């Protein structure tokens, strides 16, 4: 179809607008365009094509056309990617490539890794993972050293993420000589400054990989250290901390060489170089030793509180990350740090242009939740009310993450009941005055009263004066905030037992339950989960039968999170209040969500299966399954696999007598569909029921006769799959006479191809191993284990690949190994006494 | 696209078939037991039937049995004409014979660029199996047709009448077929086809 | 894709598990995992270890096991040969 | 018709009496209000458990402990700077670090962490049947017959703390016969007889490893190569006083 | 994984640490990704935790999670429990073209 | 080349075989030959499906055409869910009804056919053919004639098979020494029905697990 035409990226291509290296040079151009500019049904095949014929086209072609496409400014994330993709699998395809070529592709997707996004981070990772197994060690060598030579900043930049990936890929120690070439050499000045980079991206990939590799790199950073230049020393400075976070406080023992000359720079060059060394030496300063950390920790905490003061940012982040990393040392006392370091910290680090901007308001949040540790949490939050009281709204969304994160860990037991009122006072007021839209206080706040509760009454009731207040209001966006904040204070009023005042609460709720925004109804409904969960059905007010009715149109509100919370809470109804609704009305239920799971979300989709089982133990099972079997016939997949669910979680509450017969009939019938959905169904009931299946297995022996003997690749894949669950728990229950059965039909299917087909089928016989034991299974293997044909035994050599995985001890007895069946044998099997 | 007929599924142990080849297995999908082929959609069934696979396969059956003993540039104005049907005899047995008469150069004169303008009318015997609406069937039809003209149908009840045998001394000049130069004449002068 | 995972699984569960017919494997090569295990169960538990011990005739139990050790290594034939 | 179906109840009457694994540390401290003596003996079969005490200069019967229901292929004592709990390994892989309790009127065996290893079998890969501790108990080494050699770091905090396995693998390298040497804090240090599974040749050759606290890996140091003969390795304190 | 085949595992021998799964991973065995009868806690290698990638899920390597993943008593006795370090080191195919569909 | 002729003769390889007869001709190619011959030929190994070397995907069969959909188990079958929903071109059940069909009905069920140690599936074969096979020399027994197979015959009842005379002079059948046929070795008087004789045989426990109780789970 050649969706959306290209012009100029077309013009490019030329070949064909309307002879066999004619005929693989077309139509190769060909497909790569349909991957580029096409429909989705065309791309997907010419995927499919060009990676079956990847094999047969030359690759100098291949690289050719599709290479220099990536270098134009017109393409876009989605078709550069849908190239990238073809170079992975073209890459991974050929696996052999000339080192022209190899430079190409690595210059072509090397910038990929320097894209702000992970996902194209990930997969520029890939090609050159990919790649590198294919051109080798030396190959990339002799293609970085003309490349870290180079004056570009940019692309010095580049290749430096590039050779980590290298490093990583083909292992550090054989790319360790080239580090130290780019390293030591004494020739150009960005070849050091790169090659000392290049350190930082190996230890952030390695992580704590990096360990044992440590040695080599250290040696680097000691001698390439002491180079007179200001930005290599920088450098330097980055790498250790990078590779002391992910050293962990291991590597001490090397990184005690260059420990020396970083104090010297400290004391001497200031500025910047020593953000970057208060940098360093703040990740040394948690594997320190602990008279070593007492040492150089007392040395350090002068100079930070002496430059408490620096007008810049990255100094004051890097102040933080050291204070963040120094907090942990036992040397420092908690008095040492109340008495001096926490007072000119609070003064000075909170001042209302701090936050301003959100990446130095994590460094300082994290850095002052570090603090609370050592510090008293009474004096931290005591240091931390006035903040909360600012005019100043993301000053007061940063005054609340701290009391977040702080409170999390330590919680309010140690404050005071003077500063614990003004605390929720506080919270009350930058609640009910917050101008910005986050989802922060209403977290934040929940957790400081699921932390300190019974103490809440006096202020639990003014806090639900808010938060009616709030329910009352002309904006949603703080509409669905309270509520949010309303489902999470539902299950601390219980500790104060104020049932009646949870009873107003549902009321209200269940009154503006009718709203029209979605956003919003989907939080009431969760906050309607949260009471009706935490109080008794027979007090709730409205009551539940009286609430349930209203719920069934909700229903088809469509959006998500009001099925979210909806079939949440209608699922709570479920399970607690079988007797209020009444059964036609469960049944309405049934058919509301038998047309809901159409929707795209697992959530909705799942959770929606699960109220199945509430309804099928409260109503009759029968009457369910006859809606259930009567949606099966419907063509849609996940209809019919999420009825198929439903079928089995009905079948574990309800219990498999009564299901299974009804389900053998749907089998009866004709439709594919229908026995795909009634297979599939009895593989989930049956993995749903650990202990019942094994009085059961019988009649299910003869359904499976029909279906691992039909004629289509589905049935006996499903099939098989039932043969999994059901014979891994009734695996040593003495049915092994019908699993044998059920074996013997399988064995035939094992040179059955296609990836789906063929792991159900090697799942089938790998759950068979179990409930027969390897012998038997074991026998089949035997005698098809290696054969002339190239073929069979490839396929059984995988059975036996499992069965040597999971069982070996197992197989010993049950080698077919006779003194002229081998030389050597053992000499110690025929021994008898 | 099924036009209403009702497959039996194989095991339901056979109201007469219009083709008694394909069915349904045990399963939803249909199947033609000769040719051993399956076939998701009733529009696939269609294309076996209209394939070469099928037909060899329906040949080989048969000697099974035996052993067990232009066209795009077509003008077309649908023009009904008009027909003279009478019944006929001679000797020995009884024929029909059928009068289809002609525009009198009323339209016929601004196409004159010889293009199959020598071609004469032509007629053949089809079978009502295949019609666009396929309701009905089972009786041929004389069908008569001219490039401008539309086409004309006459039922035949009768098997056969006026079946000859060796009329002329066998000669060949097969024109269409043994039926048109056989029992046909093309009054081109007067612009009047005479079938019998 | 799929079948190229299977390939990476391959070389991990062969690292592993160490011997893992994969698709041409010699007999050579096969039969040396066979004997490696069965000597490795043999001396594994304590109980089949006793029992070669005993009707071996060793003087010692270690001697069996360290034996069946011994002999995982295909030299060891021409060792005792030697001895 | 009647289902022939022999229904067997199994019972072991008499309990596994060859004993293959032995611990020497004190593990609990009964009928003594304060006692702490290191004279104390836990001895398994296998499956069968037993522990036993002397202090009189004659053995006894403490308590004969539940059926564990597994193949114990390796049990050894730990000591680490407290009452002395008992690191075991068997099929599962798992490492699993047992205290003996009292609990209600009777000893009960209790379980601090099982780590994953291998699989659930008897294995050459199985990183068991090789096992020794650092007479110190700051780390744990477990081994495989052939494929390859784990170590935990073992740490000790208000609850117990394995750290993750160090692992070293030879391919084609038998081990027989783990015994570990004592150190005085300096870094631990165990010794292995390697047999080479693939060889023209029967090579046994002794490796030295010293596992390395600062970088955290166990290295290997000295490849001595001795005669196929070779049986097992025992280890020398220290000879402080000599050179 | 069981359903997307290009999703690459770790299998390496799993230390003390246990992998999380965010809530929307939740309820999923990392190998099968079934919601049956759940048995052990996953444990992943050291090299998989770290820093801030320890607070990915295990699953769908993207999202934070809260939970904690534990293996299906299929899977527990199938072995794969003790296989080695799941995790998911590939974001894959289908969440790649489904970043890159969007935007 | 050399290795693909240096193959020895599949005569040659059946001597190294106790059981000669299954090594076949593609054995000869077998990289191994000599092994897999002593594997193949093992006690208790279950030859490989010989589908394979066929092109077919295992199943192209003819005889999948004309395949049952499906029978129910006949005691499921009775519990009427049949006549409840119509598969072929509401419904609910005693718990009680069901629970005992699956449990104190079918505790002792077991399907008919089952399968051997060796028996492998290739694609031609039907197993219900051999299953009413099986019944069939169950219930079938000599003497004995339905009255079917009777009225085809056209054999009136008390009058004997045509074979009976023939059976005078030639003597009774060598395959069954014991049977008896009225009026010959056997009372004509106790001639009935459909049997004309029997079979009479001249032959005239617990197995240690006699259960001698039989209690199934109760649902309630
Ligand atoms: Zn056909
Ligand atoms: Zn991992
Ligand atoms: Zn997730
Ligand atoms: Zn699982």
């Amino acid at each position: 179809d050649l969706m959306f035409f290209k012009p100029s990226d077309h013009k490019y291509f030329a070949d064909v607008i309307s002879n066999k290296d004619e005929k693989k040079e077309r139509t190769l151009s060909m497909l790569l365009l349909k991957i580029k500019n096409g429909n989705t049904a065309s791309r997907r095949t010419s995927m499919r094509i060009l990676t079956d014929k990847a094999v047969t086209f030359g690759p100098e072609m291949i690289f050719n056309r599709l290479l220099p496409i990536l270098l134009d400014r017109s393409l876009e994330d989605q078709e550069r990617h849908l190239m990238i993709k073809t170079i992975d699998r073209v890459l991974y395809q050929l696996g052999d490539l000339t080192k022209p070529y190899v430079h190409k592709i690595l210059v072509v997707a090397a910038p990929l890794l320097i894209d702000e996004d992970p996902m194209v981070r990930s997969t520029g990772q890939e090609i050159i993972t990919n790649l590198s197994t294919v051109a080798g060690l030396k190959t990339i060598l002799t293609v970085m050293r003309p490349d870290i030579e180079n004056e570009d900043e940019y692309v010095r930049n580049v290749t430096s993420r590039a050779a980590a990936v290298v490093a990583k890929a083909l292992g550090v120690n054989q790319l360790l000589p080239f580090i130290n070439a780019a390293c030591h050499s004494r020739k150009s000045w960005k070849a050091r400054h790169t090659g000392i980079k290049i350190v930082q991206q190996i230890g952030i990939l390695l992580g704590i990989g990096v360990l044992n590799h440590l040695t080599g790199l250290m040696s680097c950073i000691k001698d390439c250290l002491m180079d007179d230049h200001v930005p290599v020393r920088i450098v330097t400075a980055h790498t250790l901390s990078t590779l002391a976070e992910n050293s962990y406080p291991y590597g001490i023992e090397v990184f005690n060489v260059v420990l020396e000359p970083l104090w010297k720079g400290i004391r001497s060059h200031r500025g910047k170089v020593l953000s970057s060394f208060l940098k360093a030496v703040g990740s040394m300063i948690p594997l320190m030793d602990p008279e070593y950390a007492g040492y150089y920790t007392t040395e350090a905490m002068r100079i930070i509180r002496r430059e408490f003061d620096s007008p810049d940012d990255e100094m004051k982040k890097t102040i933080l990350l050291v204070l963040q990393k120094c907090s942990a040392v036992e040397s420092i006392t908690p008095k040492f740090l109340r008495e001096e370091i926490a007072p000119e910290f609070f003064q000075k680090f909170w001042v209302r242009r701090v936050a301003l901007d959100r990446p130095l308001n994590k460094v300082v949040t994290y850095t002052t939740v570090t603090l609370a540790k050592k510090l008293g949490c009474s004096y931290t939050i005591d240091k931390l009310l006035t903040p909360l009281r600012d005019e100043a709204e993301p000053f007061r969304t940063m005054a609340v993450h701290a009391v977040t994160r702080t409170v999390n860990l330590l919680g309010t037991a140690d404050l005071d009941e003077r500063l614990e009122t003004r605390l929720i006072d506080a919270l009350l007021i930058a609640f009910q005055e917050q101008t910005n839209s986050d989802s922060i206080i209403f977290k934040g706040f929940g957790a400081v009263t699921v932390s300190l509760d019974i103490r809440m009454k006096p202020f639990l009731a003014p806090i639900v004066s808010t938060i009616l207040n709030h329910l009352k209001h002309k904006t949603p966006l703080v509409r669905q905030h309270a509520a949010d904040l309303c489902a999470i204070l539902i299950p601390v009023i219980k500790n104060c037992h104020e049932f009646e005042m949870l009873n107003k609460l549902n009321i209200i709720l269940y009154e503006s339950l009718g709203e029209v925004y979605p956003e919003v109804l989907g939080s009431i409904i969760n906050a309607m989960y949260c009471i009706t969960s935490v109080m008794d059905l027979d007090k709730l007010q409205p009551p539940i039968n009286q609430i349930l009715p209203t719920l069934t149109p909700i229903l088809r509100n469509k959006h998500r999170k009001v099925e979210v919370n909806t079939i949440k809470f209608v699922g709570l109804i479920g399970k607690l209040a079988p007797t209020y609704a009444p059964p036609k009305e469960w049944m309405r239920i049934c058919f509301e969500l038998l047309e809901l799971l159409k929707s795209t979300n697992k959530e909705i989709r799942r959770s929606a299966n699960a109220t199945f089982g509430f309804i099928a133990e409260a109503i009759g099972p029968h009457d369910v399954l006859v809606a259930l079997l009567n949606n099966l016939k419907v063509q849609e997949r996940q209809l019919r696999v999420c009825t198929a669910v439903a079928i089995g979680i009905v079948a574990k509450v309800c219990g498999p007598y009564n299901v299974l017969p009804v389900i053998m009939n749907e089998y009866t019938t004709p439709e594919t569909n229908v026995q795909n959905g009634v297979l599939k169904a009895m593989s989930f009931m049956f993995e749903y029921i650990g202990n019942m299946s094994k009085d059961y297995i019988y009649f299910i022996t003869p359904l499976l006769e029909d279906a691992l003997t039909d004629r289509d690749l589905v049935h006996r894949q499903t099939a098989s799959n039932v043969i999994t669950h059901l014979a891994l728990n009734c695996s040593g229950t003495g049915h092994e006479d019908a699993f044998i059965h059920l074996m013997n039909l399988l064995i035939p299917n094992i040179f059955e191809t296609s990836p789906h087909a063929i792991m159900r089928i090697l799942e089938g016989l790998e759950a068979l191993s179990q409930a027969l034991g390897p012998g038997l299974f074991m026998n089949y293997i035997w005698a098809g284990l290696f054969h002339p044909a190239k073929n069979v035994r490839k396929a059984f050599w995988r059975v036996y690949n499992n069965m040597y995985v999971m069982y070996q001890d197992a197989m010993v007895p049950f080698y077919p190994v006779t003194p002229d069946n081998n030389e050597e044998y053992i000499e110690e099997l025929d021994l008898v006494l | 696209l099924s036009k209403g007929e009702n497959v039996p599924y194989t095991f339901q142990d056979e109201q007469v078939r219009s083709n008694p080849y394909i069915y349904k297995n045990h399963s939803g999908k249909l199947v033609c037991k000769l040719c051993n082929t399956m076939h998701m959609s009733w529009s696939s069934v269609e294309r076996h039937l209209g394939g070469k696979k099928h037909g060899l396969n329906v040949l080989r059956r048969g000697i099974s049995i035996e052993k067990s003993s232009x066209x795009x540039x077509x003008x077309x104005x649908x023009x009904x004409x008009x027909x003279x049907x009478x019944x006929x005899x001679x000797x020995g047995s009884v024929g029909l014979a059928i009068q289809v008469n002609y525009s009198s150069e009323v339209k016929e004169n601004s196409v004159d660029s010889d293009d199959k303008a020598k071609v004469p009318p032509l007629i053949r015997i089809v079978s009502g199996l295949e019609l666009s609406d396929t309701k009905q069937k089972g009786k041929k039809f004389l069908v008569i047709a001219y490039e401008p003209f539309e086409n004309i149908a006459i039922e035949l009840p009768p098997n056969e009448i006026l079946f000859s045998e060796n009329n002329d001394m066998d000669n060949n000049n097969d024109g269409v077929d043994e039926l048109n130069k056989k029992c046909t004449f093309w009054d081109a002068i007067s612009k009047l086809y005479y079938v019998q | 894709a799929e079948k190229q995972r299977q390939l990476k699984l391959q070389k991990i569960y062969k690292q592993k598990y160490i011997g893992l017919g994969d698709e041409s494997t010699t007999r050579e090569q096969w039969q040396r995992n066979v004997r490696n295990d069965t000597l490795n169960t043999l001396q594994g538990h304590s109980a089949s270890l006793e029992y070669v011990s005993l009707s071996r005739g060793d003087l010692s139990i270690r001697d069996t096991r360290i034996h069946l050790l011994k002999s995982m290594s295909p030299g060891y034939k021409a060792y005792l040969r030697e001895e | 018709a009647k289902d022939d179906e022999l229904y067997l109840y199994h019972l072991t009457l008499k309990k596994q009496t060859n004993f293959v694994h032995s611990c020497i540390g004190h593990f609990v401290d009964l009928e003594a209000g304060s006692k702490r003596e290191q004279s104390q003996l836990c001895v398994a079969t296998e499956t069968h458990l037993e522990l036993y005490d002397t202090a009189d200069g004659e053995l006894k019967l403490i308590a004969k402990f539940q059926n564990l229901f597994a193949t114990i292929t390796s049990m050894k004592s730990l000591d680490l700077p407290w009452p002395t709990f008992l690191a075991l390994t068997s099929d599962s892989g798992n490492l699993s670090i047992v205290q003996i309790i009292m609990h209600a009127g009777a000893l009960r065996l209790k379980t601090l962490v099982n780590q994953p290893l291998t699989r659930t079998t008897l294995r050459r890969v199985s990183p068991i049947s090789y096992m020794e501790i650092d007479p110190n108990g700051r780390c744990i080494i477990l081994s495989s017959v052939e494929q390859n050699k784990l170590c935990f770091l073992v740490d000790y905090a208000q609850k117990l703390r394995i750290s993750s396995p160090l692992e070293i693998i030879r391919p084609h390298m038998v081990t027989l016969d783990m015994a570990v040497v004592d150190v005085n804090f300096n870094n631990p240090c165990f010794v292995t007889l390697e047999i080479d599974n693939a060889a023209t040749q029967l090579s046994v050759h002794l490796i030295f490893y010293v596992l390395e606290l600062g970088l955290n890996h166990i290295v290997k140091k000295a490849d001595y190569l001795v005669n196929p003969s070779a049986n097992f390795v025992l280890s020398l304190p220290d000879l402080s006083r000599y050179n | 994984s069981r359903h997307q085949f290009d999703l690459i595992m770790c299998l390496k021998q799993p230390g003390v640490q246990t992998g999380l799964l965010c809530e929307k991973c939740d309820g999923k065995c990392p190998i099968c990704d079934s919601y049956v009868r759940p048995k052990r806690k996953v444990r992943v290698c050291e090299n998989c935790s770290f820093g801030k990638q320890a607070k990915n899920c295990i699953i769908c390597n993207l999202n934070v999670g809260v939970n904690d993943a534990f293996y299906c008593w299929e899977c527990c006795r199938l072995g794969k429990d003790k296989d080695g370090c799941p995790r998911i080191l590939n974001l894959g195919s289908n969440r790649l073209d489904r970043h890159f569909e969007k935007k | 080349k050399r290795r693909k002729t240096e193959k020895p003769s599949l005569s040659q390889l059946k001597s190294q075989v106790p059981y000669p007869q299954i090594i076949e001709w593609y054995d000869c190619d077998a990289r191994y030959p000599g092994l897999l011959a002593s594997i193949k030929c093992t006690k208790n190994v279950i030859p490989v499906p010989s589908h394979w070397q066929s092109k077919k995907e295992y199943l192209s069969g003819r005889s999948l055409l004309g395949k049952r959909p499906f029978e129910l188990p006949d005691i499921i079958k009775k519990t009427n869910i049949e006549q409840m929903r119509s598969t072929l071109p509401a419904l609910d059940l005693d718990y009680k009804k069901l629970h005992d069909v699956f449990f104190k009905i079918g505790a002792n069920w077991k399907p008919d056919h089952l399968l051997c140690f060796g028996d492998v599936y290739y694609e031609n074969r039907n197993l219900f053919e051999e299953t009413n096979w099986k019944r069939m020399v169950d219930h079938k027994r000599p003497g004995r004639i339905s009255q079917e197979l009777r009225a085809i015959m056209n054999l009136p009842e008390g009058q004997l098979p045509p074979w009976c005379m023939k059976m005078k002079d030639i003597g009774l059948p060598t395959g069954y020494p014991d049977l008896k046929i009225a009026g010959l070795n056997w009372d004509i008087t106790n001639l009935k029905g459909d049997v004309y004789g029997k079979i009479i045989p001249n032959h005239h426990r617990n197995y240690f697990g006699a259960l001698i109780s039989f209690e199934t789970p109760e649902f309630e």
